[PDB]
RNA sequence: AGGUUGACCUCGGAUCAGGUAGGAGGACCCGCUGAACUUAAGCAUAUCAAUAAGCGGAGGAAAAGAAACCAACAGGGAUUGCCCUAGUAACGGCGAGUGAAGCGGCAACAGCUCAAAUUUGAAAGCUGGCUUCGGCCCGCGUUGUAAUUUGGAGAGGAUGCUUU
RNA sequence: UCGUGCCCCGUGUGGCGAAAGGGAAGCCGGUUAAUAUUCCGGCACCUGGAUGUGGGUUUUGCGCGGCAACGCAACUGAACGC
């Protein structure tokens, strides 16, 4: 199997043939759109452990989005409240640029699923992701049991609503002790934590 | 209302030019032309070509956009895009260097060359073209004549030799079936070629057939456009003979000896099974034919006009009634040469000719051999 | 006279019914104008028309998409208004054969290890 | 003015050339003849997989 | 290429949806039409506002 | 014929064959974004509040979920919810205030699928098209579609019984 | 016709936006309880299309006259330009 040597190899990011190939693939996906189909996995065993197959209702899409913090939409970058004792330029999305490029590439692709996401990429303005998409509607998807539970309709945008690997790992859906304000959904918790329950017989 | 701009009606609508329609139709020169040819497409004249086109010439070829618009719905179309498609599959077969594969898809190509038949088939606009079965016997003459002319001619690319082939046995079914039918009425030798006249079904079918010689194709005349007119000729005439020999009750196609046709029967190769008075004017006479004489008219016409017992020259192929010369049952004899059997009456060929063209027999004492002959009338002109 | 009843149309076949509906239509027409010009019983035919006329057109409908569907039973694709309605969620929704496959592995399983019918013993 | 694709394959076999490429890429460059390609052809032709 | 469907989208053709009884529903039965009939040849009609 | 004839790769066109998305609803649900009045004597930490408004996305429930868990015991054993833990551990200008979790009882209980292996004595897999419904084609796919394995193991052996 | 191609050209890019801007063409007389440059009568015009007749041109093939300004019922004119 190729696909152990491409995985140690891909652990290598500082080699000098990693780095060639980042940088020539920096350069050629910059040249190329900002949302784009790629006709096959530039990282095929990174797509084949997320689960992509070559299987026709498999699709690939390359983004790429503009990297850094977030600055809050205000008439000339200033608030007129109480002071906050920072500026626009340190306040940070709560969600990843992974998650950022799923949406983006979902609002691309209305028609699909997207089932995952990984890195290809990046440069100082630019994050390179490779967006895995799945055909619900497809025979051959639907056929499968191992994929066709994508075509029931409580999976209609997963990374508009954090479904995907990145969005669990921004909802902090872990077990144990570090994430108790989160593992059941935040709001549910707090929610919960703060219902007054009053009973017939108190 | 609203003012009308020039140029968007009257002729400018009415027409198109070849380039227009060949550009609308999304097809080849070829292919158009072959469409044209086979659907009846023709040339048409504007009172004014500048209203129809500015840059058109006394050579542009107009069209009806009518006709056009027609020709868009025609189901070859889709025929010529899949054979394009299926010669490219062979391309790749043959370029990867599947040659299994390449001779699996050569087999749906239905070529000219392996089959003897049109790479297109042409039933329904045979249908479409002759409403009747009366329509197709008038077109017969223009039919027969391009037929009988292609059966003599060197194989080529556009007609190819099995085609040719197939061009011979559809016209010696017909002339079976007027042997059998007795239809021959008239007979002509012009310095062109052989003039036939017979008469299927109240209908006066007159056609040329050239001398069996070396036919010399110029430079002159259109070949391949010429062979899409003996394609779709054959289509028309196959459909012919099964209507005639359905009419008449009898098995159509014909039973087809090959080794006969090998020997050289050409007309005697063909066996005539029943399904599931000028006639007899050669009725009680044995024929000899030598070999100076042409035998295909000879038999042809002695056959349709009763004659039961041809022999000919063992050279002129298989199928006669008796090889020897020296023969006792022997009447008549056909010799065209500059040692006389007797009880036998030795002419030359145009005796033949005008008995059958006056029907009553000619007193042999003139067409005797060396002798001057009568001159040859036409049976046409009154 | 001008009541048409389903009775009647639903032996008939497609030209008398067209025959049928243009008299029918005819008659409407001509007695609108008697409408506009006088009055009395006559109201109640004008009436018993338009609704005759409704009859004809709802069993000609009925008819021919009667045979349109007995065209198309044994074809892949039907025409969008012969194909059943249900809802849009319920035409995407998986089909009975595709939620019922199963992998191998659990079909040897299955097949191996069932639910058991037990009692245990008090 | 090419279009787009055409200017990009063309420019990135161009900075292919350009830059500096490591030796297990670059090792690539090294193949085969006309001849002992053909060779290696011919022998291995007569041993393609079954067909259908 | 045109299209060359695998199913009409409709299986029914419509009935035209406007035809001559829809078009002319009655006459004018006022004086003005009345007038126009003698002194003009003129038959005035009150029709469907489709219709031209 | 080789200045030709092709095989691929990438990128396009088509009212091409077949499909799908949008909007509504939004009480409940999953996220993003995000106040101030209020309470702190006033007030830039804080509190209101990780709330209101705003934005995106589902279903009859959603979400979560079969441990990179809790524990420190003679050990429990996916998730969710109720009672209790507990106004407790803990955090907090100049203090107003804030505030969990393990165990325990109960409601309900259900477990599994891939990537990383060579089928290599035979891509055994699949979309679509035409069908006489037997199949036959155009293809996808070896830059990997089936079977097998998923840590509870498994693979290879040995071995003798059971199962469909 | 190696029949399944070749040649020419560059200028870009769609829509909305004016009952007072730009713009093809209708006047008079009469007529109703109420409309009229809209109806009725008479007399016209514009735009587009098809195809005739007369007349014109042509055997010096695509008119003639006036020194000229130009005139006369006609009196060939694609691309590309002014």
């Amino acid at each position: 199997g190729a696909l152990k040597y491409l995985e140690e190899l891909s652990k290598k990011k500082q080699s000098d043939v990693v780095r060639f190939l980042l940088r020539v693939r920096c350069w050629e996906y910059r040249q190329l759109n900002v949302i784009h189909r790629a006709s096959r996995p530039s990282r095929p065993d990174k797509a084949r452990r997320l689960g992509y197959k070559a299987k026709q209702g498999y699709v690939i899409y390359r983004v790429r989005v503009r990297r850094g913090g977030r600055k809050r939409p205000v008439p000339k970058g200033a608030t007129y409240g109480k002071p906050t004792n920072q500026g626009v330029n340190q306040l940070k999305y709560q969600r990843s640029l992974r998650a950022t490029a799923e949406e983006r590439v979902g609002r691309r692709c209305s028609n699909l699923r997207v089932l995952n996401s990984y890195w290809v990429n990046q440069d100082s303005t630019y994050k390179y992701y490779e967006v895995i998409l799945v055909d619900p509607n497809h025979k051959a998807i639907r056929r499968d049991p191992r994929i066709n539970w994508i075509c029931n309709p409580v999976h209609k945008h997963r990374e508009c609503r954090g479904l995907t690997s990145t969005g669990k790992k921004s909802r902090g859906l872990n077990k144990g002790h570090r994430f108790n304000k989160t593992r059941a959904g935040r709001r549910k918790t707090w929610k919960r934590h703060n219902t007054l329950s009053l009973w017939r017989y108190r | 209302g609203k003012a009308k701009k020039k140029g968007k009606s009257g002729a400018a609508r009415n027409y198109m030019t070849r380039t227009q329609a060949v550009k609308k139709l999304q097809l080849s020169l070829p292919d158009f032309r072959k469409l044209c040819i086979w659907k009846g497409i023709y040339p048409r004249e504007p009172r004014d070509r500048r209203k129809v086109n500015k840059s058109a010439t006394a050579s542009t070829t107009f069209y009806y956009t009518k006709d056009i618009q027609y020709l868009l719905h025609e189901p070859l179309l889709q025929k010529f895009r899949e054979q394009k498609a299926l010669e490219k599959k062979i391309s790749r077969a043959l370029g990867r260097g599947d040659v299994s594969n390449a001779a699996r898809l050569e087999r749906n190509a239905n070529l000219p060359e392996k089959t003897g038949k049109p790479r297109y088939t042409l039933n329904h606009i045979i249908r479409e073209r002759y409403p009747t079965f009366q329509d197709a016997l008038r077109d017969l003459d223009d039919c027969l004549s391009m037929l009988f002319l292609f059966a003599n001619l060197p194989s080529t690319t556009a007609v190819p030799a099995k085609m040719i082939a197939r061009c011979e046995r559809l016209c010696h079914e017909f002339q079976h079936y007027l042997i059998v039918t007795h239809s021959l009425r008239k007979s002509f030798l012009s310095i062109k070629g052989i003039y036939y006249q017979a008469n299927i079904q109240g209908e006066d079918i007159l056609w040329l057939v050239p001398y069996k010689f070396n036919q010399r194709i110029v430079g002159d005349v259109d070949f391949r456009i010429m062979g899409t007119f003996v394609e779709f000729y054959m289509t028309l005439l196959g459909f012919v003979n099964y209507r005639l020999y359905t009419s008449i009750g009898l098995k159509y196609p014909p039973k087809f000896d090959q080794v006969k046709d090998d020997q050289g029967a050409e007309l005697a190769a063909f066996s005539l099974e029943g399904l599931n008075d000028p006639s007899q004017l050669f009725a009680n006479f044995t024929f000899f034919l030598s070999r100076e004489t042409p035998r295909q008219p000879l038999e042809f016409i002695l056959r349709a006009f009763g004659c039961k017992r041809i022999g000919w020259d063992a050279v002129l192929g298989e199928g006669a009634f008796t090889t020897d010369e020296s023969d006792p049952r022997i009447t008549h004899q056909i010799i065209d040469r500059p040692g006389r059997y007797p009880g036998r009456i030795y002419v030359q060929p145009q005796w033949v000719w005008d008995s059958i063209n006056d029907e009553e027999l000619k007193p042999p004492e003139l067409y005797a051999p060396g002798a001057q002959l009568p001159p040859h009338l036409s049976p046409f002109v009154k | 006279n001008g009541k048409v009843k389903a009775g009647q149309l639903w032996s008939k076949n497609k030209e008398e019914l067209t025959k049928i509906l243009g008299e029918l239509k005819t008659e409407l027409s001509q007695l609108r104008i008697q409408k506009i010009s006088s009055s009395g019983a006559k109201l109640n035919k004008i009436h018993d028309l338009r609704k005759s006329i409704a009859r004809v057109l709802t069993v000609i409908n009925a008819k021919q998409r009667a045979q349109l569907r007995l065209f198309y039973k044994n074809k892949k694709y039907l025409p969008l208004d012969l194909r059943p309605k249900l809802t849009r969620a319920l035409r995407r929704r998986l089909s009975k054969e595709d939620a019922s496959r199963v992998l191998e592995k659990t079909k040897k399983r299955l097949t191996h290890f069932p639910q058991r019918k037990y009692a245990v013993k008090a | 003015k090419w279009p787009e694709y055409i200017r990009l394959q063309r420019q990135k076999k161009i900075l292919r050339m350009r830059l500096k490429v490591p030796p297990a890429i670059a090792q690539f460059q090294y193949t085969l003849d006309k001849n002992l390609a053909a060779q290696a052809f011919k022998l291995l032709n007569k041993y393609r997989p079954e067909t259908k | 290429l045109s299209r060359a469907p695998k199913y009409p989208r409709k299986s029914i053709p419509h009935e035209p949806r406007l035809d001559e009884h829809k078009i002319i529903i009655h006459p004018l039965n006022t004086e003005g039409a009345l007038k126009k009939i003698e002194e003009q040849n003129t038959l005035v009609f009150i029709v469907d506002v489709k219709a031209n």
